[PDB]
């Protein structure tokens, strides 16, 4: 709402006044055809062969196109933020220079230049701490990328020339490796630019739940352009007929212009709001299906596991000592530097103030986290000390020539009983014992599924674990559907099961693996760390890879369609003010009777009706606001929610206008223009 | 009836068909 | 084709055809007073039925509210009402005028004459006023007819029709039988 | 008073409510399609003889036997007027309609309006009656009842593509629900004292040397059907009043509960075929709380009524102007408003007459669309049209997407909604300025100024709404007049006809998903305020600025 783009869309307002342009607004055409057979009509009064009283009907209609040019004002508007949420998002990868190579082999003088003019046929490198401005094919060399702007979990990749990495991409972050590439003009890696040139066009598609809005908006149009224009037989048959200016002032003031104007509006401003939650939308279908979801499936990983579970009771093997015990558990876990080692030893600190070790007692060989013996330790003793999973752990055990006593698997198999996975400690070749690694939900979560539980949107979980440990998480997190030994095939199957009732399915799915799912899903945000193959299928594309942000997905789709009805309710309701504003003081000289009716006490007829006109102008450029920064809702049960909005919209409607009206009346009273 | 009456009917109707031409289609 | 057709026909008929002869054979089998127009005959003359009223402009015969029947008041072959509006002052003048005859033909009975008697009446072949304006008239029948006036409010009782319950209709005059009763009662 | 109009409102709901549930089963056996307790082998037979089978009817069939049955009945009931100098039962040989005259009754009794410009006296003979209009009337009642059971089994079906057959519909309504209850109803009538024979019109002697001519016929029938089932056209000039048709206040209020049996049923039947009664609940706490503040208004302003009465010199302000006298204020207002209302359209009481406040809500019943407990059938399917409306508002403003018992509501529902929600509105102020402009339109007024135009407001707003009410003082009996209200009352009933069936065709192929736990209960005082409120909205703004020049004006004149 700044200086800048509020003129460049008052500009743009104004270079879509024309009217071929607005064929495709039934509701402002009407307010559009009116303004200009008004003011038709006051040329011919100011010069020429009408009754007379020049002014107040180019005053109607000078007040009219201000309310076309309001109406297209607030479509400049919404439009203008977006482009800038556009530019920004594209600005993000402009912030990156370019270095080009004379010579296609690596090693030579380089150029920079910003990361966005390179075309087909350059040879750029790419070395560490710049970005990589523009797409291209790897030719000599191999470097490891963090794909930063491609990749929000900053996990690194190797990518070597002469091979299955030549697919480059624009506005990552590379690491401390150098690359060769060759700019090509293929199908880029990203899928913003795809809809930043989507929406920056001039098109945008209609969609569904919006086509129902208008065709409501013209059935209101067209029973008032139908008794605002009967008013003309009664009028004239019931003494000196009604001016065809107040008419038009009738017309347009009970035409629903305030929802008619703002419709187009809210919808790019949903989308732009969107796109500010960092999500790339592909069309206004997908972000009403968001609106309409009834279930997302929330993959436990990335939300409800919080990292990597920790430690929660102390099992012993030999009958040992918590303290000891959370000692052995610490000093073996020091050499895995993995976030669960780090987790279990400051579990044992907490748990028992077993803080820190000397030098005294280092010395040592540390076992780092291998996959080939998936397992950790440390080898201060004579004896080695262990820490691994309990398949690997039975296994070198039995390859260490030792043996796991019973009473350790039957305690395993409590662990088991309990729901968590159990981590197995061994010292030297006897076990010292098993801990048992509860995995956390994110503990702010549970509040947000039961808000949506409200809303009517059931949460689901998606996990690989089995039918226990699932239903204990599920319990934990407040989910309500939960499925074990998750495999994507089951994914889909799950999916159309949730189709086939009608209800829309949401998702979060990165890598190819979860493709068909994706495609199948309806609202299929493809987090963008996965391959391009993945975010292809489409529907929503994510930038801050956090797959909570479904959530505000849907909290946008329901808030841009509560503005649309919100304003729909508060515009019809806003006529019945305007009636007891333009008729009793419309037909104050044909049937004097009806002063009795200016309950507003407006001053003077031509008073009444400037005010009334002036006010429908003011209410549409009063409500942009609200109109772009969406419907403000808390999430209460639907029938609560009906009521807040209606009473809040209901009265908005009755009883704004009156102290509008009102207003506008007094205050052209006081000035001392009528 | 009179030349501001039929221009004036003729009006109300071009605008009805037109209106009932966009209630009929998405536009 | 033939479904639709065969259908109207076979519905022209069960209503049509079956459905009025059955209820009219019925109506003459229990119901040959009320059915056959309910009337009130006396030797051979069948005067009037009970239900539709008639013109009583005499001054011994009990008054029933104004027609506005199409010809002559009380016609019932066009039993229209009276539309006259509230606004149209023609309503106002019908009604002075019908006052000022009421007032000047009743001169010992109230000075305000009931709301009955003024105006129409939505068939304009209506036959009763509440007990009430029939009540209003005795002054003057009474004078008529030498009649006392307690055996003739025993006789606007004895033709009087309340209702079933209090509230679905109001209590009502038999103005046709009435009069006939008084020329019997002379 | 007032005291004692409202035990009469109570009494009369009460009442309706205990015969309508009953009934309200009935209609939901016929509307599931199984046979009404008694009759499968009579069903059975007489379908293998006509000809009409097991097969059922997708929307476009349903639709086109419904429009054929009611066209055949136009050019039949059409030609019988045309012709009733040809047919037999003339107690008083009577001339063949005009042309203009019988095209005017055709449409209007086709199309359940049942608009009179004629004088059933002393124009139609008894068999145009007997076998004209009383069979139209029928039908007519029939092709609202088979068109309203075709949407309710569109709601409750799943994924079919048919809505059964019309004929078994029409078959069966007629045969099983009307012609008894209407059978019954007319020995109750016969009783109270309606006449029912065929006697030619009996001569009298009046105890006074004048003489009259009482009109006789077959009017108990007549009487029952033209309740029953909606209809309005009483064999007399003044219908519902004359004490040939309406004897005594017993029947009038035998009346009353006929005139709304059928809609009420169709709400309690609709109800139970959900399986969730809670609707047809909601349904009727609407269309109650309209029709019962209507009845307050009313009632209030009759006895108010004319104060020149009381200046006058008369004895108490009631307007008792048009109204009968067996019936006080209470009960011929109440009857005007159940009468426009549920667009029965039986005046009992001159719609004139009634003191200007008493008249807008008739007429503005009237112009609502005929919601409020509307016509056999065509209550429950346009107060449906406004149900989507609501929902569809309800919808908006909830995030979700419009829904109503499982079913969506995608555009082309939204298309067909506004469609039929408009040609009533479109109607009535399009008619009421074309007569306003004609000379011969405003030159059929009784009463000048704005209660003028009111009356030809009136006579528009309720045949284009198949009402069949009227002012009664408008003349319309010229041809511009009869063709104009023909034309009106024709695209009333089938242009909303037409949509609604397609809706039937378009929610039939859905799949009613369950009832999840954040979908806005269709059913409690919030919903049913969002009806109403959606209701008298869209009533309200579309026809303040028509009657703030009629009623209204005059009222404050
Ligand atoms: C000009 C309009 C202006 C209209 C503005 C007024 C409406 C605002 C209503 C506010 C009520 C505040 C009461 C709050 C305190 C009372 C608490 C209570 O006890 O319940 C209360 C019951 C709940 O019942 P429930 O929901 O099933 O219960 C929870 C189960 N889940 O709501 C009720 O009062 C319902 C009565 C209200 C009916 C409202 C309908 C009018 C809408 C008209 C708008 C037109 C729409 C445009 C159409 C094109
Ligand atoms: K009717």
């Amino acid at each position: 709402f700044e200086p800048t783009l509020v003129v460049q869309a008052l500009k743009e307002a104004v270079k879509k006044l024309n009217p071929q342009a607005q064929w495709r607004n039934p509701v402002m055409f009407i307010v559009w055809i009116g303004s200009l057979l008004t003011t038709c009509i006051s040329i011919a009064m100011a010069s020429g062969a009408m009754p007379g009283n020049a002014l107040f009907s180019a005053a109607i209609s000078g007040w009219l196109w201000i309310t076309v040019l309001f109406a297209n004002f607030a479509e400049a508007l919404a439009e203008g933020r977006s482009k800038a949420q556009a530019n920004s998002l594209k600005g993000v990868k402009k912030t990156a220079f370019a270095r080009k190579l004379r010579e296609p082999k690596y090693g030579a003088a380089a150029d920079k230049v910003p990361a966005d003019q390179l075309r087909k046929g350059d040879i750029v490198l790419v070395e560490a701490g710049d970005i990589i401005p523009c797409d291209g094919e790897v030719i000599e060399g191999g470097a490891s990328v963090d794909e930063s702007a491609i990749t929000g979990e900053a996990a690194p990749v190797i990518r070597e020339s002469g091979g299955d990495f030549a697919s480059v991409t624009g506005g990552t972050r590379i690491l401390s490796d150098w690359l060769v590439i060759e700019c090509s003009v293929n199908p880029g890696e990203t899928f913003l630019d795809r809809m930043i040139a989507m929406v920056e066009g001039a098109q945008r598609r209609k969609t569904p739940n919006e086509i129902a809005l208008t065709i409501l908006l013209i059935a209101l149009t067209i029973v008032f352009l139908l008794a605002t224009a009967t008013l003309w037989p009664f009028s004239a048959w019931g003494g000196n007929a009604v001016s065809v200016t107040v008419l038009v002032a009738l017309l347009v003031c009970l035409i629903p212009t305030t929802i008619g104007g703002l419709l187009s509006a809210i919808g790019v401003a949903g989308m732009s709001r969107m796109l500010g939650a960092n999500v790339i939308a592909t069309s206004g279908r997908a972000v009403e299906a968001a609106g309409d979801v009834d279930v997302l499936l929330l993959d436990k990983t990335g939300t409800i596991t919080l990292g990597n579970r920790q430690a929660s009771e102390f099992i012993p093997a030999q009958g040992v000592d918590e303290k000891t015990l959370a000692d052995a558990a610490q000093l073996a876990s020091l050499a895995d530097e993995t976030p669960e080692g780090r987790s279990i030893v400051i579990l044992a600190k907490q748990r028992f103030n077993l803080r820190e070790r000397d030098v005294q007692s280092l010395h040592a060989t540390f076992v780092p986290f291998t996959a080939q013996s998936r397992m950790s330790g440390i080898n201060i003793d004579n004896r080695m000390i262990r820490k691994g999973s309990v398949d690997a752990i039975r296994r070198h055990v039995e390859a260490n020539g030792g043996h796991f006593p019973t009473d350790v698997d039957q305690k395993v198999d409590q662990v088991a009983r309990q729901g968590a996975t159990p981590l197995v400690v061994v010292e030297g070749s006897r076990v010292l014992g098993v801990i048992a690694l509860k995995d956390i939900v994110k503990g702010g979560i549970k509040e947000r599924f039961a808000q949506l539980r409200k809303m009517g949107i059931k949460t689901v979980m998606i996990t690989g674990d089995n039918r226990l440990t699932a239903a204990a998480i599920a319990a934990e997190a407040g989910v309500d559907d939960f499925l074990a030994e998750a495999t994507p095939e089951a994914k889909l199957a799950l999916i159309r099961q949730y189709q086939a009732e009608g209800r829309l399915v949401a998702m979060t799915g990165d890598g190819t693996n979860d493709a068909p799912a994706l495609a199948q899903a309806d609202v299929a945000v493809a987090m963008n760390s996965g391959t391009q193959a993945a975010k292809e299928a489409g529907n929503m594309v994510d930038l801050d890879s956090n797959p909570t942000k479904l959530i505000e997905v849907v909290h946008i789709g329901k808030q841009m369609l509560m503005t649309r009805g919100s304003l729909t309710t508060f515009s019809i309701a806003n006529d019945v003010a305007k009636y007891f504003a333009i008729i009793p003081a419309a037909f104050a000289a044909t049937y004097p009777q009806l002063n009795a009716l200016n309950i507003m006490c407006l001053h003077s007829p031509d008073s009444a009706i400037l005010s009334a006109v002036i006010f429908n102008a003011l209410i549409i450029v009063f409500l942009i606001p609200l109109a772009l920064k969406g419907v403000s809702y808390k999430p209460l049960t639907a029938s609560a929610m009906l009521r807040r909005n209606l009473w809040i919209y209901g009265l908005g409607g009755l009883l704004v206008p009156f102290i509008g009206i009102k207003v506008i009346d007094l205050l052209l009273t006081v000035c001392g223009l009528v | 009836m009179s030349a501001g009456v039929i221009t004036g009917v003729l009006l109300v109707f071009l605008l009805l068909g037109y209106l009932v031409y966009a209630l009929i289609n998405a536009e | 084709l033939r479904p639709a057709l065969s259908t109207f026909i076979f519905l022209l008929l069960i209503t049509g055809g079956v459905y009025p002869l059955l209820t009219t054979v019925l109506g003459q089998w229990w119901f040959p007073w009320q059915a056959n127009g309910s009337l009130i005959r006396e030797g051979d003359t069948v005067r009037g039925s009970a239900l539709i009223g008639q013109n009583f402009t005499g001054n011994g015969y009990f008054h029933g509210r104004p027609s506005a029947t199409a010809e002559m008041p009380y016609n019932p072959q066009a039993s229209g009402g009276s539309n006259l509006a509230v606004s149209n002052p023609e309503l106002d003048k019908l009604i002075a005028a019908r006052v000022a005859a009421l007032r000047a033909a009743n001169p010992d009975a109230s000075a305000s004459v009931p709301v009955e008697l003024v105006t129409a009446s939505a068939s304009g072949l209506d036959n009763n006023i509440t007990p009430q304006a029939a009540a209003w008239q005795i002054p003057r029948v009474a004078k008529a007819r030498n009649l006392s006036v307690e055996q003739l409010t025993q006789l606007i009782a004895k033709y009087s029709q309340q209702p079933l319950v209090k509230y679905i209709g109001q209590p009502v005059v038999n103005i046709v039988e009435l009069n006939l009763a008084l020329d019997k009662l002379d | 008073m007032a005291a004692q109009g409202f035990l009469l409102i109570a009494t009369f709901l009460l009442v309706l409510m205990v015969l309508a549930r009953p009934l309200g089963s009935g209609l939901a056996r016929l509307i599931n399609d199984i046979p009404l307790p008694g009759t499968t082998g009579v069903e059975r037979v007489l379908f293998r003889a006509l000809g009409v089978s097991d097969r059922e009817m997708n929307w476009k069939q349903y639709l086109c036997a419904i429009l054929g049955l009611n066209m055949l009945g136009l050019a039949v009931l059409f030609f019988m007027l045309l012709g009733q100098h040809y047919l037999p039962l003339n107690p008083q040989q009577l001339p063949g309609l005009s042309w203009d005259l019988a095209l005017n009754t055709a449409v209007s009794f086709v199309t359940n309006t049942n608009w009179r410009s004629y004088s059933g006296e002393t124009t139609l003979s008894y068999f145009s009656q007997m076998a004209g209009l009383t069979v139209q009337n029928f039908l007519s009642a029939a092709s609202g009842i088979a068109v309203i059971f075709a949407l309710i089994r569109a709601f409750t079906r799943q994924s079919m593509s048919t809505l059964g057959n019309a004929w078994v519909d029409l078959l069966r309504i007629t045969l099983w629900v009307l012609v008894p209850v209407a059978l019954l109803i007319a020995l109750f009538f016969i009783q109270q004292g309606a006449l029912q024979n065929f006697l030619p019109y009996q001569a009298v002697n009046t105890v006074e040397g004048a003489q009259q001519l009482l009109p006789m016929g077959p009017v108990a029938s007549q009487e029952a059907i033209k309740m029953l089932g909606t209809n309005g056209g009483g064999f007399f000039n003044a219908n519902s009043s004359h004490p040939f048709e309406n004897p005594t206040a017993l029947t009038n209020f035998v009346q009353m509960l006929a005139i709304f049996l059928i809609p009420t049923a169709l709400c309690f039947a609709f109800g139970e075929v959900m399986g969730d009664r809670r609707q047809g609940r909601m349904l009727l706490w609407a269309m109650s709380v309209i029709f019962v503040i209507c009845v307050g208004v009313v009632m209030w302003a009759e006895v108010q009524g004319n104060p020149h009465l009381l200046a006058l010199g008369t004895d108490s302000s009631i307007n008792m102007e048009g109204k009968e006298s067996r019936f006080g204020v209470l009960v011929s207002s109440l009857f005007a408003v159940v009468t426009t209302a549920a667009s029965c359209g039986a005046v009992i009481a001159m719609h004139d007459s009634f003191t200007a406040l008493g008249g807008m809500v008739p007429m503005w019943l009237m112009q609502i669309g005929e919601v409020v407990f509307g016509g056999v059938g065509s209550g429950l399917y346009g107060m449906m049209l406004f149900v989507l409306l609501a929902v569809f508002i309800a919808g908006l403003m909830i995030g979700r997407t419009p829904e109503y018992l499982g079913k969506k509501i995608d555009v082309r529902e939204m298309k067909l909604t506004a469609l039929a929600i408009l040609v009533t509105p479109t109607l009535v102020l399009m008619g009421a300025a074309l007569a306003m402009m004609t000379d011969a339109g405003r030159s059929a007024m009784l009463n000048p100024g704005p209660h003028g135009f009111s009356e030809v407001l009136y006579a528009v707003s309720s045949a284009a709404n198949n009402n069949g009410s009227a002012f009664a003082g408008l003349s319309a009996n010229s041809p511009f007049w009869n063709c104009l209200l023909a034309f009106c009352m024709f695209v009333g009933r089938f242009g909303v006809i037409i949509p609604v069936m397609a809706i039937a065709g378009s929610l039939v192929s859905k799949k009613s998903q369950a009832a999840s736990s954040g979908t806005l209960p269709t059913h409690g005082p919030l919903f049913v305020g969002l009806l109403i409120g959606t209701v008298l909205l869209v009533g309200a703004l579309t026809f303040i600025p028509a009657l703030a020049l009629g009623p209204v004006a005059e009222y404050l004149s």
